[PDB]
C-alpha cells in the first residue's frame, strides 16, 4: 500500500503527499532526483526491475497552522493523512532498517532467510542441515 | 615619586597602543564584489575578478 | 510580550490594536509571520546568548552526533566546516555523517519571542512592523521613520551585547603581560 | 502625571483631552499602552535611578534563584551572562538555572511613570506622542516637531544623568595621585 | 529522539537535545540499566544533574518515550481549537511515529516473521537454547567436523 | 521552512499566506520555482557547505567517468578545464569524455532548501521575494527595501562562511615562521 | 533549463510561466530568439570552454581547410588572420582558401543553452529578459534593476573564467626563476 515493485516511463499508482517523497530504485539501487522528470502525478520518465518506496519526513509536520492564515476542511485530513501514510509504511516493513534491543518473540520462527556470508549474520537450516 | 608614577602609567599606555597597533586583520566588503575566495591565495600576482 | 510586538505591528499600520491571543479577525497573522521570520534571521547571526558543545563523543555504532533541536547556525572550533541534516551532525566538506573523534562546535540556537533580551525583542518587533507596512501600505516617510527606530534600537542591542561580553585587549597583550611577571 | 502625559499624547493628535485616566475612551487606553512600551523599551538602558547593584546568594542548598524586583535588562558583575527563565535566575550560556555560589549582578529595574525625574518623564511622553502621531496621521512636519521636542528633553534628561553621576578622571589617575601623596 | 555518549567518570550533568513534550517522557540509561527517576532531578529544562556523581566511565543513553496512554489534548472537554492545541496534539502523534521508527521501542513480535530472502545482520552470539545464532557459532561446528 | 520561504514571497506581494505547500494555488508554484532558480544561481559560488574536494578514477580500462552528487560548478585541482555531458565527466578544452588517469577536483554540489543555514535560506528567501515583486508590482520603495534586507542577511551569510572557514595569514608565514622553530 | 530561462523572461514580462516545451500560443519565441541571440554574441569572446586545432597539415590535391560548424570565432596562434568561407578555413589578408602548411589555430565554439555553466546561463538568460523587457514594456526601474542582476551574473561568470584559468605572474618571471636554479 506504500511501496510498488514492477523502459523510459514509470507509472506511480501508490498515494503520496510530496513528489519528492517518493525513491526510485533500479536493481536496488537508489537513483537521484536529477536524474528523473514527473511528467504528471502517476507518471515518471528518466533521462535515459521498478522499484517505488515513499517515506514521509517525520521531522517537521506537513502543514503548519498560523495564527491569521486562511483554514479549509482539506488541511486537517491532509495532516492525518500525513501520519496515516507514516504508519503505512511501518506496516509494511520498509522503513524500519534495524534494532536497538532485544527480539522477545515468543515462540515464532522467521522465515525466508538470505544465507549470510559475514560469520555476524543469522543463518537458517538449510546451511545447518548441510553442515551436519 | 609622582614623575614615575606617570611614566609608569605613560608606559602601561604605551604598551597598550603598541599591542593594539601590531593587531593585523583584513576587512571584506560583501558590495564590493571581489572574489574573496581567489584574492585570498594570491602571493604570486593572479589575476582576481572584482566589481569595483 | 509577544501580543504586545503584534499590536506594535498593527499600530504601524493604523488599525486598532487587539487585545485577545491570536483570535482576531484582521491580518495580523502577517505580522506574526514577519516577526518569526524576521527573529530567526536577525538570531542566525552568534550574539551573547549562544551556546556551545565542548565535547560529543561519538558511540561507534552508531556514528552520529545530535545537536540541538532549535540550532541555527554552527560553527566548529577546530578547523572544519559544519552543519544539520536530519537533526544530526553533517560534515560539509567531507559529505558524511559519521564521526569517529570527539567535536568541539559552537551553535547558535533559536529563542522564542517570550523569552529574549528587551532590546532585541523590540528590534524585532519594529524590524516586523517596517516590513509589515513596506508590503501593505508602501514605501512613504512612515516606512523611514520605522527603519530609524529598528536602527536606533539595534543600535541599543549591541551596546548590550558589548556590555555582556567584554571585547577588550587581551589576547596578544598577555604575552606582554606574562613578559613584565 | 500619567494623565498628563495621556493629554500631552491626545494633543498632539487634536483630540479632546481627558480628566478622568482609566476611562473607556479607545484612544485613552492607546496612549497609555504606548506609553508603556516607550518607557520600557527607554529605561532598558542603564540610568542613575535603574541600576543597582546587588547579590543574591541561593537560599536552598544550591538550586535556583528567584530573581525579585521588576527587571529590565541584567548584567552579570563577575563573567558570566545572566537571563531570567520562568522568573528565576538563567545561565544564558550554560543553559542552567541552579547556582552554587553567590552571584554578584548589577540589574536594571523598572520605574512606573508616577515615580520618575520630570526631564526623563517628559521625554518618554512627548516620544510617545511622536509616534502615536506618525503612526495615524503620517509623517509630516508636525512629526519632526514632536521629535525635536523630543530630542530637547532627551538632551535634559542626559544632563541630569550626568549630573547626578559625576563622570570625572578617575580611573588611573588614583595610581599617578596616591603615588604622589 | 535518542542520543547515546560516553562519558567521563565523575560526571553529574548530563544536557539533553531531544525535543520532548513532558519531563516524564525522558528515560535516563546508565550502561544499558535504567535509573530511577529518584537517582537525578532536572536542574533546568535541558539539564539533568544526577544525585551520585558516576563512578567510572560510562554510556549514557536518554530514551524518549511518548505516553501513549491517552490524547494529550481532548477536545471534547475544554480544548478551545486553536493554533498551539492542534500543534501539540499533530507533535504528539509526530514525535510517537518517530520512536516507533526509530526501532528502540519494540520488544518483540507475536507472530511469523518473513525476511523474504535478507539476511539478519550484526546479530550477536546465543546465550539462551531458545535464542537464535548466528553464523560465528556455525563455524565452530564446521571446524569440529 | 520552504513553506515559509514561500509565505514570505507572498507577504511581499501581499496576497494570502498558505499553510499547505505544493498546492494548486498558482502564485505557490511560482514561488517555489523562483526560489528553487535563485538558490541554484546563488550556490554555485563555491561556500563552506557546498564545496568538497574529491578524486574518482574511472571504474573501468581507462574509459567515462559517470559524475556524482548534484554538481552546481565544476573546478579542477589540475591544470585541466572539466565539465558535465549527459551526466558524465567531460573535458572542456580537450573535447573529450574518456578518462586515463584519476582526476582531482573541488566540485560545488547542490543543497535542498531544507537542509541549509539560517542566515543562507533567509538571504534567498528575501532575495527571491525582491525579484517576484520587482517583476509584479514593479520597482518602487519596496523593492528597495526588499532589496536592503536581503543585502543585510547577505552580509550575515558571509560572515558566517568567514567564520566557519578560517581566512588567516597561513599562506607564505608558513616559510617565515617554520624556519624560526 | 531552456524552459526556466524562456519562464525567466516571461516573469520579466509580468506574464504568467509555461510548462510545456514550445507549445504556448503568447509571444514567448521573441524570448528563445533573443537568448540565442545573446548567447552566440556573449560567446563570441573567447572564454575558458574553447577548443583549439592545434595542427591540420592539409592534403595538397583539395588544399582547403574543415573548421569546425559551431566555430564562432577563430584566431590564428601566429601571425595570420583566419576567418570562414563555405564551412572551410579562409585567409582574410590573402583571399585564399587553398594551404600548403599546417596551421596552428585558436578557435572558439558554440555551446548549447543546456550545456553551459550556470552562471554564464544565468547571465544569458537575464540579459534576454532585459532585451525583451526593453522591446516591450519599456525602460523603466524594472529594466535597470534586470540589467543589474544581470552585470552581477557577469561578475559571477567573470569569477569562475577567472578561477578556472589561473591567471598568475608567470610569463617574464619565468626567466627569473630559471636565473635563480
Amino acid at each position: 500500500y506504500s511501496w510498488s515493485e514492477q523502459t523510459t516511463l514509470i507509472s506511480v499508482d501508490i498515494e503520496y503527499l510530496d513528489k519528492s517523497y517518493i525513491y526510485l530504485y533500479i536493481n536496488n539501487v537508489l537513483i537521484s532526483n536529477s536524474d528523473y522528470s514527473w511528467n504528471s502525478d502517476t507518471l515518471i520518465q528518466l533521462n535515459t526491475t521498478v522499484l517505488l518506496v515513499r517515506r514521509t519526513d517525520k521531522e517537521y509536520l506537513y502543514i503548519m497552522f498560523a495564527e491569521g492564515a486562511a483554514f479549509i476542511r482539506e488541511n486537517l485530513d491532509v495532516q492525518n493523512t500525513q501520519f496515516l501514510h507514516l504508519a503505512q509504511e511501518l506496516v509494511e516493513g520498509r522503513s524500519i532498517d534495524g534494532f536497538y534491543g532485544d527480539l522477545s518473540m515468543n515462540g515464532y520462527r522467521i522465515t525466508h532467510l538470505a544465507d549470510g556470508v559475514d560469520p555476524k549474520d543469522a543463518v537458517n537450516k538449510g546451511q545447518l542441515d548441510s553442515v551436519s | 615619586a609622582g614623575d614615575f608614577a606617570r611614566l609608569s602609567v605613560l608606559s602601561q599606555a604605551l604598551t597598550l597602543y603598541e599591542v593594539e597597533a601590531a593587531r593585523l586583520y583584513n576587512a571584506v566588503s560583501a558590495g564590493a564584489g571581489i572574489d574573496v575566495d581567489a584574492a585570498q591565495a594570491a602571493e604570486t600576482g593572479d589575476y582576481v575578478q572584482t566589481s569595483a | 510580550r509577544l501580543t504586545d510586538a503584534v499590536n506594535v505591528t498593527l499600530e504601524a499600520l493604523g488599525e486598532s490594536r487587539i487585545v485577545d491571543i491570536n483570535t482576531s479577525n484582521p491580518s495580523a497573522g502577517l505580522a506574526r509571520a514577519a516577526l518569526d521570520r524576521t527573529r530567526r534571521g536577525v538570531l542566525s547571526t552568534g550574539w551573547w546568548f549562544n551556546t556551545i558543545i565542548r565535547e560529543v563523543t561519538p558511540t561507534p555504532n552508531p556514528g552520529q552526533i545530535k545537536v540541538p533541536w532549535n540550532q541555527l547556525s554552527m560553527y566548529g572550533l577546530d578547523g572544519t566546516k559544519y552543519g544539520e541534516r536530519d537533526g544530526v551532525l553533517y560534515n560539509l566538506v567531507d559529505q558524511t555523517k559519521v564521526f569517529s573523534d570527539t567535536v568541539h562546535l559552537k551553535v547558535v540556537i533559536d529563542i522564542d519571542f517570550e523569552d529574549l533580551p528587551e532590546h532585541m525583542a523590540m528590534w524585532v518587533a519594529n524590524a516586523t512592523a517596517a516590513q509589515v507596512y513596506l508590503n501593505d501600505l508602501g514605501a512613504d516617510g512612515n516606512y523611514k521613520s520605522l527603519l530609524g527606530i529598528a536602527a536606533e534600537y539595534e543600535a541599543m542591542n549591541m551596546r548590550e551585547h558589548l556590555r555582556n561580553q567584554r571585547y577588550s585587549t587581551s589576547r596578544t597583550h598577555a604575552a606582554r603581560k606574562i613578559r613584565s611577571g
